[PDB]
RNA sequence: UGAGGGAAAGGUGAAAAGAACCCCGGGAGGGGAGUGAAAUAGAGCCUGAAACCGUGGGCUUACAAGCAGUCACGGCCCCG
RNA sequence: GCGAAUGCCGGCAUGAGUAACGAUAAAGAGGGUGAGAAUCCCUCUCGCCGUAAGCCCAAGGGUUCCUACGCAAUGGUCGU
RNA sequence: UGGCACCUCGAUGUCGGCUCGUCGCAUCCUGGGGCUGAAGAAGGUCCCAAGGGUUGGGCUGUUCGCCCAUUAAAGCGGCACGCGAGCUGGGUUCAGAACGUCGUGAGACAGUUCGGUCUCUAUCCGCCACGGGCGCAGGAGGCUUGAGGGGGGCUCUUCCUAGUACGAGAGGACCGGAAGGGACGCACCUCUGGUUUCCCAGCUGUCCCUCCAGGGGCAUAAGCUGGGUAGCCAUGUGCGGAAGGGAUAACCGCUGAAAGCAUCUAAGCGGGAAGCCCGCCCCAAGAUGAGGCCUCCCACGGCAGCCGGUAAGGACCCGGGAAGACCACCCGGUGGAUGGGCCGGGGGUGUAAGCGCCGCGAGGCGUUGAGCCGACCGGUCCCAAUCGUCCGAGGUCU
């Protein structure tokens, strides 16, 4: 059973799944759009959003928090200084996931892209 | 939740100090005794020359349990040990005093004798 | 339909508001109606509150006291009609929500770990300066 | 319920494998 | 022999005469009658009740027509109560009065593919003393050459739950007609949000 | 555990019997409203790169 | 380890005349073109059985009980 | 003169698209190359070893070393 | 326990236990009876009865048995002495060792003793679950009848009646009525109580970012510790066994001959079991004997037939779901609250960081119930369910 449980396991233990979510956040805040598997993508959404929405808050605490997942001071800075601001008046929903048409070759994995909004 | 093997403190002055449950007299197959039930039990530790002595097989009623007893008023009460007062075949205490509080259920179960001898009833 | 809202509606006829706020570590006196065949009386029970479970009208708190050398813990529904009043006998300063640890502590020891919640005490005095 | 104790007819398995053949 | 559709909303307990009363809360009315079954026409007797309103944009034409004929706005769910003919053309919780006793059907929570232990309270295996990978296994299922086969209905692991369960003789503790609420004492199949049926009880 | 094994060879008829459910269903595919090329629905069109009216991909 | 044990594996065509060139393909392979009496003799090559695997057609089959056939009648399809 | 010798040799079935794909140290993204990329190169990130899972001798192997060009087959997938 | 030696020695694994049971009835209990050396209560003995029930522990490999504490009762047997492709492996078949005994000896024993390899993959039938296909003479969307099945079926204590009947007395009812249990079943999660792999906090070593402050990884597949929401859960909670109708068993009878009397029977009619039928709960029209009701579509093109476009509908695809291995079921798909984010509440945790103050310091106090904050109850189109494709009747004959 699984009745009413939010979150995937993505065939990773606890420690790894977190890592996974971070070094995607990092890749996505860096490049603004990445491609993964559709499920990992779907989960990336919320993870990033919160960090984005925190940068939006802008305060020191907010940085230090965001910095716990992202680690990179330069990055956080591009997050706060260049990223947060385009969403001042956006109320949640700072990411979008769009499904790609082709499956990967080696394993036939369904791919999607995740990107930051405008 | 007293069940056979369970050791319980005796809270009277019979002289027995620790007794071990050996039956729950409550049906042909009760899994557990709670407050106000009677167990048969052997005595595993007594003090010298009480009325009761090591190895005696006696009856006792349960007066404290470490597992909480729920009450129709939605409340519950729970004690720090499980206790019994050794009794005679007409549910009278064989002891002359009982020490510690006892659960109020003992009254509804007609052990008023032990209840009054008790210093506090919760 | 808002199911949660609906439950609250039903619970609403039964919610109290006349009882004092208190926290884990506070020492408290609960005056509880009690039946005894035949008088139904009020038996106070005074101890430290070691837990408060919060779930709305269903929050319940737990009180530990020592009684003639045996420890007692008793669980009351925060909204039980069967509670007459609750008298804060003492504010205590815990550092955690659930205080089960005082179960294995010497009456000295508890006293060290649960010092008088000086802030919330002075605060109590602040009210009762009543106009 | 038989009294005359019923000896086993068979040895409890087992010893060794004819590995390999090639 | 009255009855009514409704959705399960949840549990709390109330206090009544210095007692906690576990209750499940059910939103019951209002259920409009949308067909009657008659012995002449149908061969037996019952009301078809509708329940919960539906977006007419979602109501296909065969259905829209059935509703139409019964002069009734679209409903999410249709279910019959058997041998019940209400005077009115709408059944509401008013038909139950606190202190009545009722039966409740609903659909139990699915447990999916359940093992023999969760399903049937089998005793499983030892967990030590030598037990080799059988700790929740069913044990033996059979005899030998006679009868050389397995019984129909041999208890086994399979799907479990998400079935019709009717729980009987529960006490109506209160009814709140201003809100279409039914407070039945104790517990009812299905998840909060499940659809349930409340019938006047058969146990007497 | 005692090494279960098939008691008889499975007929040509009986394997193929089993295999009655092995047929693939062809990809479900729609026309891309922009370049009229066929594609999985709900995917970004890989021919023109449009989705929901707009360009989303260089391709 | 060693003494020692100890296989499988023959055949284009008369003649390489062993398929230039084009076409699809990364290639493999193939389609044309060419050679040849013959190329399902095209080199993975005489002949090319059988088991085994396919594709296309005819008859048949989802209320039936079976060493799978045999005898009878009927239906459909083929050859007159 | 074969149908049986748990016969001999060989070929092809069944089991079955089933078990498995060899340590639960672990991955993610971007860029490149390419007909083709989860699997090759490069960058960032994350994990694992660190009396080792790093380094040096010796046996034993015997070119496996370094470059260029390749991907039929070997590589438990893929493969540039 | 034996006799026999018939399948099986190109293998039918064998004691006991565990697990799962199912059946017999020569019934242990519980229901119903006759007789009694049956006053009562209790009990003897026999008859009817297999629906349900039939406990926990000491000894020993043990089955068996003895014993302790109970109990309504602690039934006996069959199923390869049921069940090793289900587990065990204590015991009895091997190899080692020893004792007693026997043998000069090697060794031996229906003696004793310690030790001693139990085999991932289910083809078929059978079983538990779930689909796919086709069918149910037009195609569709709903709602149902229930043939036939399956489930369930236990029992105690106390009190009232009544210290009455009965009995010197001790003891002590029938009938009728009330309450409270044991075990078991189905559900549930309000409470109690678990868990809750990252929801919060503390803590040590270490490497790091960025020196401090603050943080990160690793110490497990949570480093450790204290707590812990939903969910899934029992020790927790609700409810179940029936009632009731009918036909019967043994048994008791009414009327009544053959047989002027008698007779429960030959004619006929009563009463009578926990058992039987129904009733309760669940499954169920592949019930091919393929049922019924309500609503929707309709006479479309060319030659009980085929082809093509539609009709009502349907599927595909997508967002999901206390539904679920896949499948299936259910909800939603911008005419939208489906999931994601954001917002509010809940709930956990238990007073963040920063800064000001006090202390030499470790710290402490205040800002501050602060900060963080999964799933729960809601709001809100910010993000994504864009756009679409394909199926699908034209109704056989008397
Ligand atoms: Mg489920
Ligand atoms: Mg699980
Ligand atoms: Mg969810
Ligand atoms: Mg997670
Ligand atoms: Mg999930
Ligand atoms: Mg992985
Ligand atoms: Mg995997
Ligand atoms: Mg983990
Ligand atoms: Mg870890
Ligand atoms: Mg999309
Ligand atoms: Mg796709
Ligand atoms: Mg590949
Ligand atoms: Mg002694
Ligand atoms: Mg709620
Ligand atoms: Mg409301
Ligand atoms: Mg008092
Ligand atoms: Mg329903
Ligand atoms: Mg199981
Ligand atoms: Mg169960
Ligand atoms: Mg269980
Ligand atoms: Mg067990
Ligand atoms: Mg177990
Ligand atoms: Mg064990
Ligand atoms: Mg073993
Ligand atoms: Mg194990
Ligand atoms: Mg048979
Ligand atoms: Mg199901
Ligand atoms: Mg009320
Ligand atoms: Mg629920
Ligand atoms: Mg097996
Ligand atoms: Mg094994
Ligand atoms: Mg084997
Ligand atoms: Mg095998
Ligand atoms: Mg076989
Ligand atoms: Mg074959
Ligand atoms: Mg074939
Ligand atoms: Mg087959
Ligand atoms: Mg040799
Ligand atoms: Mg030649
Ligand atoms: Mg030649
Ligand atoms: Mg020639
Ligand atoms: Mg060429
Ligand atoms: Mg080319
Ligand atoms: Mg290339
Ligand atoms: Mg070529
Ligand atoms: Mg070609
Ligand atoms: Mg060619
Ligand atoms: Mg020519
Ligand atoms: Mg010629
Ligand atoms: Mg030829
Ligand atoms: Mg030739
Ligand atoms: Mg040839
Ligand atoms: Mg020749
Ligand atoms: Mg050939
Ligand atoms: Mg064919
Ligand atoms: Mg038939
Ligand atoms: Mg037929
Ligand atoms: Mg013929
Ligand atoms: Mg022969
Ligand atoms: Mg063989
Ligand atoms: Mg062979
Ligand atoms: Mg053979
Ligand atoms: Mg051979
Ligand atoms: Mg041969
Ligand atoms: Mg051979
Ligand atoms: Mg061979
Ligand atoms: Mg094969
Ligand atoms: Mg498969
Ligand atoms: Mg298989
Ligand atoms: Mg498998
Ligand atoms: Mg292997
Ligand atoms: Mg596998
Ligand atoms: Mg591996
Ligand atoms: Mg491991
Ligand atoms: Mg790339
Ligand atoms: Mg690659
Ligand atoms: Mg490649
Ligand atoms: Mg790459
Ligand atoms: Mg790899
Ligand atoms: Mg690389
Ligand atoms: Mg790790
Ligand atoms: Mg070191
Ligand atoms: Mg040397
Ligand atoms: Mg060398
Ligand atoms: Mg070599
Ligand atoms: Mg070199
Ligand atoms: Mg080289
Ligand atoms: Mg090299
Ligand atoms: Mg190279
Ligand atoms: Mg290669
Ligand atoms: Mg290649
Ligand atoms: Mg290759
Ligand atoms: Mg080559
Ligand atoms: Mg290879
Ligand atoms: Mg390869
Ligand atoms: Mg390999
Ligand atoms: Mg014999
Ligand atoms: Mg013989
Ligand atoms: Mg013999
Ligand atoms: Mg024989
Ligand atoms: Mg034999
Ligand atoms: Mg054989
Ligand atoms: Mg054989
Ligand atoms: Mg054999
Ligand atoms: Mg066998
Ligand atoms: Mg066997
Ligand atoms: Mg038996
Ligand atoms: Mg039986
Ligand atoms: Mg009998
Ligand atoms: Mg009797
Ligand atoms: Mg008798
Ligand atoms: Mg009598
Ligand atoms: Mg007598
Ligand atoms: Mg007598
Ligand atoms: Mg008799
Ligand atoms: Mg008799
Ligand atoms: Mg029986
Ligand atoms: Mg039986
Ligand atoms: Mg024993
Ligand atoms: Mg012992
Ligand atoms: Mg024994
Ligand atoms: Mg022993
Ligand atoms: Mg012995
Ligand atoms: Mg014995
Ligand atoms: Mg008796
Ligand atoms: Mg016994
Ligand atoms: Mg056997
Ligand atoms: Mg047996
Ligand atoms: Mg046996
Ligand atoms: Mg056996
Ligand atoms: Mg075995
Ligand atoms: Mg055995
Ligand atoms: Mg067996
Ligand atoms: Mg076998
Ligand atoms: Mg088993
Ligand atoms: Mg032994
Ligand atoms: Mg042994
Ligand atoms: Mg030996
Ligand atoms: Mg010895
Ligand atoms: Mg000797
Ligand atoms: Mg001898
Ligand atoms: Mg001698
Ligand atoms: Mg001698
Ligand atoms: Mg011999
Ligand atoms: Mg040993
Ligand atoms: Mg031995
Ligand atoms: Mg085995
Ligand atoms: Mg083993
Ligand atoms: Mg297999
Ligand atoms: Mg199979
Ligand atoms: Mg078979
Ligand atoms: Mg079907
Ligand atoms: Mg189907
Ligand atoms: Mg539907
Ligand atoms: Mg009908
Ligand atoms: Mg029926
Ligand atoms: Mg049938
Ligand atoms: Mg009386
Ligand atoms: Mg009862
Ligand atoms: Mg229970
Ligand atoms: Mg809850
Ligand atoms: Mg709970
Ligand atoms: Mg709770
Ligand atoms: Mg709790
Ligand atoms: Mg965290
Ligand atoms: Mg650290
Ligand atoms: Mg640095
Ligand atoms: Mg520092
Ligand atoms: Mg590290
Ligand atoms: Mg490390
Ligand atoms: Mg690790
Ligand atoms: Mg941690
Ligand atoms: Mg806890
Ligand atoms: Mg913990
Ligand atoms: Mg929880
Ligand atoms: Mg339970
Ligand atoms: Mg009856
Ligand atoms: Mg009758
Ligand atoms: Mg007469
Ligand atoms: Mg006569
Ligand atoms: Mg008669
Ligand atoms: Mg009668
Ligand atoms: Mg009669
Ligand atoms: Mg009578
Ligand atoms: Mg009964
Ligand atoms: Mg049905
Ligand atoms: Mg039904
Ligand atoms: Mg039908
Ligand atoms: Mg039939
Ligand atoms: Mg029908
Ligand atoms: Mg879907
Ligand atoms: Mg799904
Ligand atoms: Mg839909
Ligand atoms: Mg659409
Ligand atoms: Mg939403
Ligand atoms: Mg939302
Ligand atoms: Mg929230
Ligand atoms: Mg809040
Ligand atoms: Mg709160
Ligand atoms: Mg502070
Ligand atoms: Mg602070
Ligand atoms: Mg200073
Ligand atoms: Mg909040
Ligand atoms: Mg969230
Ligand atoms: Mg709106
Ligand atoms: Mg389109
Ligand atoms: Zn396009």
């Amino acid at each position: 059973m699984r009745h009413l449980k939010s979150g995937r396991k993505l065939n990773r233990h606890s420690s790894h799944r977190l890592a996974l979510y971070r070094n995607q956040a990092k890749s996505l805040l860096t490049h603004g759009r990445i491609t993964t598997t559709v499920p990992k993508a779907k989960e990336l959404r919320g993870f990033v959003d919160h960090l984005i929405h925190l940068a939006k808050r802008g305060d020191l605490h907010a940085r230090r928090l965001v910095l716990r997942d992202l680690q990179d001071v330069k990055l956080v800075r591009k997050l706060f200084d260049e990223i947060a601001p385009r969403y001042r008046d956006r109320q949640g929903g700072y990411t979008r996931v769009l499904k790609l048409a082709e499956r990967r070759r080696g394993d036939g994995a369904p791919l999607a892209l995740v990107e930051l909004v405008e | 939740m007293i069940q056979p093997q369970t050791y319980l403190e005796v809270a009277d002055n019979t002289g027995a100090r620790k007794i071990m449950c050996i039956r729950v007299l409550k049906g042909s197959n009760a899994k557990y005794a709670t407050v106000g039930d009677v167990i048969v039990a052997s005595v595993k530790e007594a003090i010298p020359r009480g009325a009761v002595k090591e190895g005696d097989v006696v009856k006792a009623v349960v007066v404290r349990t470490k597992k909480e007893i729920k009450r129709p008023d939605g409340s519950a009460i729970r004690f720090d040990d499980n206790a019994a007062v050794i009794i005679n075949n007409q549910l009278e205490p064989r002891g002359t005093r009982v020490f510690g509080p006892v659960a109020r259920e003992l009254r509804e179960k007609g052990f008023m004798k032990i209840v009054s001898l008790a210093p506090e009833v919760l | 339909m808002n199911r949660g809202a609906l439950i609250k509606l039903v619970e609403s006829r039964y919610v109290r508001t006349d009882l004092p706020e208190f926290r884990p570590g506070d020492t408290v006196r609960v005056s509880y109606k009690v039946k005894e065949g035949n008088r139904t009386r009020i038996q106070d029970f005074e101890g430290i509150v070691i837990r408060i479970r919060r779930n709305g009208f269903n929050t319940t708190f737990t009180v530990r006291k020592v009684s003639y050398g045996v420890g007692v813990e008793r669980i009351f529904p925060l909204h039980s009609p069967l509670i007459q009043k609750i008298d804060i006998v003492q504010r205590g300063r815990a550092r955690r929500a659930k205080l089960y640890f005082i179960r294995n502590l010497s009456d000295r020891e508890i006293r060290r770990k649960l010092r008088a919640d000086r802030k919330r005490i002075d605060q109590d005095r602040a009210a009762e300066r009543a106009a | 319920r038989r009294i005359r104790f019923r000896p086993p007819y068979l040895p409890r398995p087992g010893r060794r494998p004819r590995f390999p053949p090639p | 022999m009255k009855g009514i559709l409704g959705v399960k909303v949840g549990m709390t307990r109330i206090f009544r005469d210095d007692r906690a009363v576990p209750v499940t809360v059910i939103l019951a009315g209002p259920c409009p009658v949308v067909q009657r079954r008659t012995p002449e026409k149908d061969g037996y007797t019952a009301v078809q009740l509708g329940f919960l309103p539906q977006n007419p944009k979602r109501v296909n034409r065969p259905l829209k027509g059935h509703f139409a004929k019964a002069g009734v706005e679209p409903v999410r769910i249709l279910r019959e109560i058997r041998d019940f003919n209400p005077e009115g053309d709408t059944v509401t919780v008013e038909i139950f009065k606190p202190g009545e006793r009722v039966d409740v059907t609903g659909t139990s929570k699915g447990r999916g593919f359940a093992g023999v232990m969760k399903r049937w309270n089998f005793a499983g295996g030892p967990d030590s003393h030598g037990a080799h990978k059988i700790h929740r296994h069913p044990g033996s299922i059979g005899n030998r050459k006679t009868p050389g086969r397995v019984y129909k209905g041999k208890k086994m692991a399979g799907h479990y739950g998400a079935e019709r369960v009717t729980v009987m003789n529960l006490e109506v503790v209160d009814v709140i007609p201003e809100e279409n609420l039914l407070l039945v004492k104790g517990a009812v199949p299905g998840p909060n949000g499940g659809l349930v049926i409340v019938r006047e009880t058969k146990k007497a | 555990a005692k090494h279960p094994v098939p008691k008889k060879k499975t007929s040509k008829a009986r394997r193929d019997a089993r295999r009655s459910h092995h047929a693939l269903t062809p990809p479900t595919l729609v026309p891309c409203p922009e370049c009229k090329a066929m594609k999985p629905p709900h995917t970004v069109c890989p021919e023109c790169g449009y989705y929901a009216g707009r360009k989303v991909l260089e391709v």
